[PDB]
């Protein structure tokens, strides 16, 4: 039976190519990274532009909300992470995470850690709480890791998607994938 | 090829299934608990190993005395971080070690979930299982992590070894 649902409009921001959108879990927020290496935020009540990072020249693909330390975490063509803090706009951290463009960045839920897919066809696992070091990485795919996504069920599970055709399901702390679909 | 048939028994998440699908696919099966069995054909240095495993729930325990006839060798899977049931595992392995069909079997004895921070070592399984008793059968302990895959194809190699010379 048809779903009749109601669809409502509550913001239309006009900006350059959207590559990644969130949502902030307690405020009004909408981040928008975009293609000419700025992220937005935007508040969606009161339809205003309230925050912009200039990140850098180059498209930003994947933009997260960290909403427990106050962070936007970036991961722009430029193979670097950037960590700011929304509230003061300062750069907190910045290194070179992958030797290739950055896809896709999962937070995890409760953990110190942050999961990044890039074009390097490797998957890597980095903790906050060391330093930003990496603890691991997950090799497999032949191409392109497009996107990562946490099993919101189970956090030590995530899968991956990849231009190789495949689906990949990993564990943390196994190097390699539980199955391939 | 020398064909060898294999019964693979222990306890339930013992990690047998989990054992079985690494040899064979090289991967780690997320296995639910196994109500029945799984047979496989794993080929170790000419050697095709027919790999019987038996779900090692107390509803199929008395079961396995089905699979023991022309069984040439046994592979008994422990869970060394299940501290609770290894005297439940040393007599269950002792009852089935009191078969006349399993006489001839070779024992290999794989130490599972080594990996475990708590996990026994493969010496003190030796002792809780009371294997220095056994008389007049060829036995080996390896310990094994069926997640990493490491000790099982040690494991394999010794038992290609025993049932070669035992023609």
């Amino acid at each position: 039976m048809p779903l009749r649902l109601d669809i409502k409009r509550k913001l239309t921001a006009r900006s350059d190519r959207v590559k990644s959108v969130d949502l902030h879990p307690t405020e009004p927020w909408m981040l928008a990274s975009l293609y000419n290496g700025s992220v937005c935020v935007w508040n969606h009540e009161t339809q205003t532009l309230v925050k912009t990072f200039e990140v850098c020249d180059l498209p930003v693909r994947a933009a997260k909300f960290v909403a427990r330390k106050n962070w936007v975490v970036t991961g722009a063509d430029d193979m670097q992470i950037r960590v700011f803090n929304y509230n003061t706009l300062e750069r907190v951290h910045m290194f070179e995470a992958h030797s290739d463009y950055i896809r896709c960045i999962a937070v995890h839920p409760t953990q110190p850690f942050i999961l990044t897919s890039s074009d390097d066809m490797l998957i890597k696992l980095w903790d906050w709480d060391k330093k930003w070091s990496c603890s691991q990485v997950f090799e497999g795919h032949t191409h392109y890791v497009m996107q990562i996504v946490i099993n919101p069920k189970d956090n030590n599970q995530f899968a991956s998607a990849s231009l190789d055709r495949t689906i990949k399901v990993w564990q943390l702390g196994s190097s390699s994938p539980n199955f391939t679909l | 090829k020398k064909e060898m048939r294999i019964l693979m028994v222990g306890l339930d998440a013992a990690g047998k299934t989990t054992i079985l699908y690494k040899l064979k696919l090289g991967e780690i099966v997320t296995t639910i608990p196994t109500i029945g069995f799984n047979v496989e054909t794993v080929e170790y240095k000419n050697i095709s190993f027919t790999v019987w495993d038996v779900g090692g729930q107390d509803k199929i325990r008395p079961l396995w005395r089905h699979y023991f006839q022309n069984t040439q060798g046994l592979i008994f899977v422990v869970d060394s971080n299940d501290r609770e049931r290894v005297n439940e595992a040393r007599e269950e392995l002792m009852r089935m070690l009191a078969e006349d069909e399993l006489r001839d079997a070779v024992l290999l004895v794989f130490a599972n979930k080594q990996d475990l921070p708590n996990a026994m070592n493969a010496a003190e399984i030796t002792d809780k299982l009371g294997l220095h008793s056994l008389r007049h059968r060829n036995w080996y302990i390896q310990a094994t992590c069926a997640t990493s895959g490491d000790g099982l194809y040690e494991g394999l190699d010794w038992l290609s070894n025993q049932l070669r010379n035992q023609k």
